[PDB]
RNA sequence: ACCUCCGAGGCUAAGACUUCACCAGUCAAAGCGAAGAUCCAAUAACUUGACCAACGGAACAAGUUACCCUAGGGCAAUCCUAU
RNA sequence: UAAAUAGGCUCCACGAGGGUUCAGCUGUCUCUUACUUUUAACCAGUGAAAUUGACCUGCCCGUGAGGCGGGCAUAACACAGCAA
RNA sequence: CUAUGUAGCAAAAUAGUGGGAAGAUUUAUAGGUAGAGGCGACAAACCUACCGAGCCUGGUGAUAGCUGGUUGUCCAAGAUAGAAUCUUAGUUCAACUUUAAAUUUGCCCACAGAACCAAAUCCCCUUGUAAAUUUAACUGUUAGUCCAAAGAGGAACAGCUCUUUGGACACUAGGAAAAAACCUUGUAGAGAGAGUAAAAAAUGAUCCCAAACAUAUAACUGAACUCCUCACACCCAAUUGGACCAAUCUA
RNA sequence: CGCAAUAGAUAUAGUACCGCAAGGGAAAGACAAGCAUAAUAUAGCAAGGACUAACCCCUAUACCUUCUGCAUAAUGAAUUAACU
């Protein structure tokens, strides 16, 4: 034997390092740890896209909840509030709703108003004069 | 009668025929 | 068998209901085009892929212009199914050398100087 | 991993920023073998990188020995009593430059998952929510399909 | 066997450069185009490959087409098409010698 | 099973594109010149992108080497003392 | 295509074509002179042939293994029935 | 035989050869039952082997099946049986 | 002949029922026949538990177009014309791929042009592009599946054999329920930001199979596509190029 | 810039043991897996996102090799250490 591996030890516990808190087997035997690691490790990675989906749908779901305390469905919200030119993102429509009652009952009361603008002005002949909410701000 | 491929199918729903409203029903009009 | 489709002039044929209907006039046309890519050259025949990889296309939306000559439309029209293309719009008129680091295309396909 | 590893909330020392910032690297220890090798950086360094760095940090007390005889070493110490050893062995003056000064600019928490970004005390300021907010009153507080 | 053009409209084609393979007389001869016993076109003279349509005249001596003409009604005539060569450089330059 | 049902969204799905194709088809039956009048008119600037290319192609060679970087190599030597 | 229908076994020289390789194969201006492979044997020779038709050809080899062994792989033209 | 596709060159003797028949006999059966012995199950001693990717090891319908999908079910744990 | 046993008490036994049992019987002892050979009341039967050819050593690391395997990190280019072959389980040439190097045109492409007996194709001026040809040097793949279309064979069917044009797969991701082959989408990292793409039904045999809903303004939801703040070599098989490197010995 | 007890000779030995025989032919000496301390609690490739919280929620069709891709279609692996 002219070369022999001296250090197998410290390439088996760089692997059952990530292991130690599996369950079974597979967490002291090589042949099964490097499996369940390697497929930890997989799912590690593959799952900020989810994290990104899933915390936008937890916003979406408080906002709608929200939104309807105040009789008002979720599409009305987000889609007169843009017409309102208020760039506030979901997060912190949601941070609203839960830690500032009050302001979110603002929020809500001007979407209201925005959609009612926007029924009255489709309802009516021609382009009388706009709705003193609707009036759009250029850059 | 064969099945279509799907496209197929959306071009044939989409281009369906659509006919001209008559201005006023024959029943309560002549 | 599936082929090269030329398409028949007959269609690119503005009418008088047309020139009404969209921001153009037979008279006077317009120089540049901005053309945006928003279908995937995937799934389509290889002489579309290697149009977009030659009218700088390869990104998605991104838009990018052109010449208004027939040696592009010729291109164009193999595919026009995977753009859209708009006419630039000059009402400010060409930069001058000072202005071409403040330019802006806004979505109306108007290019502007300073915002 | 995440779940494989410890966790903590963001925070900071001794709310740091809030009357005066202060610096929370308070010791620096590097030892830089005269002969070895791989104390070649560690030579550069303190030759012509630590004297200005000494300078632009009084806060930081930075001893330098030349004792480990073949391996070079620094040890980063905090004012919340954290340790903090990183290898310079074998490395460039570029690298070696950029790590001190990572190392004096970071609170010597633990560098684990922060669970949150952000960190509010007073999280409130109408009221936090309850499922009586937004929600009526009726006469004399009575129960649905109540009598008196 | 490949019995088609190998030398299309506007091309250089230089000396003895076959223009055209062919089984019957698709594409007869032209002006600098020779033909091989086995009806290959090829290229006499240097130049650019042109293809006409032009009036049929078969020699006398043949019998299959002196015939048919033959058959005919007054103006009447069988149109044919040819392949030609234009020749691009001339024949020739005259340079000094000698200055005696 | 193997039929299938073409909903309403996918009937204005494919609306969208057609509208989009058409206007695609008007901004391209007025060119600003013709077939004859282009022809030229970008010849100069192709031939300088070419040379360009050209001049990048024939321009492959071995780098430098300079007596300098041999002989930094002897600083893995450097001592105090 | 064991799909659809039939037969065959003068010399020199620019340029080219080709049976999707190679090996073979094919046309040819001008110029000079006359009007189915390789190897083998017989050969002075000028060159020469059969087989190679399993027709890219082992120089000369068939029938068979129910005793076998090893390496391996494994929406019906014509119709039946009911409205 | 009630009923049958079965049985019915001469040539004594012989056959754990093959087929058929008479009479009897009997748990072969109609239709199983009881008791005994070994096995068995429990206590004590001694103590294997094939097998084994990991298993935190359900049912129905569909796809092409404990593990996928859609429904249903669902506190953990021995012991003896069975063979889908 | 039956039952037990089948890692069994036994690598062929046990219990019963049976054939022979003064003979061509059975049997202890020493010797002989030796492997393409012996022996055989021929069954390919037996020659030390496995004989259509014993066993051991040597040639022997037999050969194997066949099966199975082939070990550190990271990046990058990278796929389905064909010909011959005692050949279709393989090889050689080509085509395709890779690297290094030289040079200048390569692709797309209107008008013109290609025969007498429908889709399109070929060819080039320009134009959009930046690639293409050539040289030096190697390996690897090769007669793939599904879908749209046009044909030939089997009905115009049998999910049928074959040729051709295209797409996809063998690479990422989201949809149609699950889903290689349909639709949407590519160049890659972090974000507890944003805009979109495709995408919902109408009116026979274990156990039905999401639950529901006729009428509150059409927008919203929805990716690794795109934008945003920062960072960037950091998502193909066979193959090919490159940058690093664990441990050991020596100077 | 040879090995250091699975290497180096097969070697502590051509011994033990296997074979009737030719012949074959070993082993070894100086907190790894497995368990106990401490059995388990609806749910499901046993993990990930996480969370105040272990489970509960959402996502999620094992690995190698061979076939055009293979839900495991088939082949291989109980597991550790050394050698390959
Ligand atoms: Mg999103
Ligand atoms: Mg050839
Ligand atoms: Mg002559
Ligand atoms: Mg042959
Ligand atoms: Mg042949
Ligand atoms: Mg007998
Ligand atoms: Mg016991
Ligand atoms: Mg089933
Ligand atoms: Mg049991
Ligand atoms: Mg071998
Ligand atoms: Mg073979
Ligand atoms: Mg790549
Ligand atoms: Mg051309
Ligand atoms: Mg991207
Ligand atoms: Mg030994
Ligand atoms: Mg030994
Ligand atoms: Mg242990
Ligand atoms: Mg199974
Ligand atoms: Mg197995
Ligand atoms: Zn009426």
């Amino acid at each position: 034997l002219r070369n022999r591996v001296t250090d197998r030890y410290f390439r088996i516990q760089e692997v059952l390092k990530h292991a130690r808190h599996f369950r079974g087997r597979k967490n002291r035997c090589y042949r099964l740890a490097v499996r369940t690691v390697i497929r930890a490790f997989v799912k590690c990675t593959k799952a900020r896209y989810l994290k990104k989906k899933n915390m936008r749908t937890l916003w979406i779901n408080r906002i709608t909840a929200a939104s309807q305390e105040h009789g008002l469905k979720y599409p009305a919200l987000i889609g007169n509030l843009v017409k309102c030119q208020v760039e506030l993102n979901r997060k912190v429509l949601a941070d609203l709703a839960i830690y500032e009652p009050k302001t979110f009952k603002s929020l809500a009361a001007l979407a209201s108003r925005r959609r009612h603008e926007g029924f009255a002005a489709a309802l009516g002949d021609g382009k009388e004069p706009e709705g003193i909410f609707s009036r759009v701000v250029q850059y | 009668r064969r099945v279509m491929h799907f496209q197929r199918q959306k071009l044939m729903a989409v281009t369906e025929y659509i006919p001209p409203k008559p201005a006023i029903h024959p029943s309560c009009l002549p | 068998k599936f082929t090269r489709s030329r398409i028949p002039e007959k269609v690119f044929q503005a009418s008088p209901e047309d020139h009404e209907k969209y921001g153009g006039d037979p008279q006077n046309p317009h120089k540049l085009h901005i053309v945006t890519r928003i279908k995937s050259t995937r799934r389509r025949p290889y002489w579309e892929k290697d149009i977009i990889k030659m009218l700088g296309l390869e990104k998605a939306h991104t838009p990018q212009v052109h010449k208004n000559i027939p040696s592009v439309n010729a291109k164009l029209k193999v595919v026009k199914h995977l753009i859209r293309i708009k006419p630039l719009k000059l009402p400010q008129g060409l930069p001058a050398e000072e202005n071409m680091s403040n330019t802006c295309l806004k979505s109306t396909g108007e290019l502007v100087v300073q915002w | 991993t995440a779940r494989g590893t410890p966790s903590r909330f963001l925070a900071s020392v001794l709310h740091n920023g809030l009357g005066r910032y202060v610096q929370q690297l308070q010791r620096l220890s590097f030892s830089v073998s005269r002969d070895g090798a791989s104390s070649r950086g560690a030579r550069e360094f303190v030759e012509r990188e630590v004297i200005d760095f000494a300078r632009r940090n009084p806060g930081v007390v930075i001893y330098v020995n030349s004792r480990p005889c073949c391996v070079p070493r620094v040890v980063a110490e905090y004012l919340n009593g954290a340790v903090r050893e990183e290898s310079i062995h074998c490395k460039s003056v570029e690298e070696i430059s950029t790590l001190v000064q990572k190392l004096a600019d970071q609170s010597g928490l633990d560098v684990i998952r922060i669970r949150k970004p952000f960190h509010t005390d007073n999280p409130s300021i109408q009221g936090q929510w309850h499922p009586f907010t937004n929600k009526p009153t009726t006469f004399r507080g009575l129960r649905p399909r109540e009598v008196q | 066997r490949r019995q088609g053009i190998k030398k299309m409209e506007g091309h250089y084609v230089h000396a003895g450069n076959i223009i055209a393979t062919q089984r019957h007389f698709r594409w007869h001869p032209g002006a600098h185009v020779g033909v091989g016993k086995n009806k290959c076109l090829y290229a006499l003279e240097e130049g650019i490959v042109r293809y006409t349509k032009e009036v049929y005249v078969p020699h006398p001596r043949n019998t299959e087409a002196v015939d048919l003409i033959t058959r005919l009604p007054k103006g009447a005539v069988l149109y044919k098409t040819f392949v030609h060569v234009v020749p691009a450089k001339p024949e020739g330059t005259f340079k000094l010698v000698a200055m005696l | 099973r193997r039929p299938r049902f073409v909903s309403l969204r996918a009937k204005q799905n494919m609306i969208r594109r057609l509208e989009i194709e058409a206007e695609n088809h008007y901004w391209l039956s007025m060119p600003y010149m013709t077939r004859e009048q282009e022809r030229g008119h970008a010849a100069v600037r192709r031939r300088e992108a070419f040379e360009a290319i050209k001049a990048a192609a024939t321009s492959k060679f071995p780098p430098h080497r300079f007596i300098a970087d041999q002989l930094d190599h002897l600083n893995v030597t450097k001592k105090w003392s």
